[PDB]
């Protein structure tokens, strides 16, 4: 059992667990949020689009550490990192790796707004009523400590009062003064 | 007071707590869309 | 004794300089903390009084290497400033001598 | 809402 684990220098930010990604209902509430901190914190953040399954250290060994070591190297210049990745829907789904990410967990407060969220997408997502709810539960199953930044604010200012503040003690944490 | 504490007893603080509580979440579900569909 | 405080103080004040000098040099690799660790009077501490504490699963910046049993770093922590790190061969050398 | 808003506050705070 090794003590220490070689991680980056700046933990990459993760935007997850309002249900199951790959949908409408999920990926759009997640484009809002991503959004918000391309120009608050514009200048001091690296903002990506994830393709490749980084639960796996499908893609190849290669494919997906040459794009791990990507994320290590936009932590050599002490700036925050971001990933848009699009499978990533578990907490211990990013726990085998040498990574960290932060876990930003959206939490939907109540169970029944989601199915009215669904049958407000049409009739695309209307086929697509409890494989949601699958992971929406589990998520909703994991325990909320485990995660690390929880949003249950409906409205837009008070899930990014939430958003903005954490990593701003975050950045001060990580960054001291001269 | 009467009046009410028996009713209010029955069903009037789980129909208006909650339309309240969705409301607030019906907007916070459609707010993440509009700021994410157009940048 | 009086030959003994010749080369020790002048180890503590040389290890010092090396530890004010690595807070402005910029962060090479940070790690993750699996178990508990506080600075002792016996730990061998090169600057006796600088050195930092992490439980488990904490986050260290190192900054650099000061020798083989201590790294340079700091603490991911609101106001925390650089430390003394135990490597993990000097974790290694601490509880080996818990049994012998 | 006093018992959710200081709710939401004893989260950040700790």
């Amino acid at each position: 059992v090794p003590p220490y684990d070689v991680v980056p220098s700046m933990r990459p930010i993760i935007l997850v667990g309002p249900s199951l990604k790959g949908y409408e209902v999920t990926d759009m509430m997640q484009k809002a949020l991503f959004d918000f901190l391309k120009h608050l914190f514009d200048g001091r953040i690296s903002i990506t689009r994830v393709t490749a399954d980084i639960s796996l250290a499908r893609s190849s060994l290669a494919e997906v550490q040459s794009e791990i070591e990507r994320i290590f190297e936009l932590a050599r210049t002490l700036q925050l990192v971001a990933l848009d990745a699009d499978t990533i829907n578990h907490p211990a789904q990013l726990s085998k790796t040498s990574l960290a990410p932060i876990i930003v967990y959206i939490k939907i407060t109540s169970p029944k707004v989601l199915q009215r969220l669904i049958k407000s997408r049409g009739k695309s997502q209307s086929k697509h009523l409890n494989v949601q709810i699958a992971a929406s539960e589990k998520l909703a199953q994991c325990p909320p400590e485990m995660f690390d930044i929880i949003l249950d604010e409906n409205q837009l200012e008070d899930a990014c009062e939430h958003l903005a503040e954490y990593l701003e003690a975050y950045w001060k944490a990580t960054h001291p003064p001269s | 007071t009467k009046e009410r504490e028996k009713a209010k007893s029955r069903g009037t603080f789980q129909k208006l707590r909650e339309k309240q509580q969705l409301e607030e979440d019906l907007r916070g579900y459609m707010s993440w869309i509009t700021q994410g569909e157009v940048m | 004794q009086g030959p003994h405080m010749a080369l020790r103080k002048e180890a503590e004040r040389q290890a010092l300089a090396q530890l004010e000098k690595a807070k402005t040099k910029p962060v090479a690799f940070a790690v993750r903390t699996n178990v508990g660790y506080n600075p002792s009077p016996g730990d061998e501490v090169p600057v006796e009084g600088v050195a930092i504490t992490f439980e488990p699963k904490d986050f260290l910046h190192i900054k650099e290497k000061y020798n083989n049993d201590w790294w340079i770093g700091r603490l991911v922590k609101e106001g925390c400033e650089v430390g003394f790190i135990p490597s993990p061969v000097k974790l290694d050398s601490l509880r080996l001598l818990q049994e012998q | 809402q006093k018992a959710k808003a200081e709710e939401r506050k004893r989260r950040k705070m700790s």
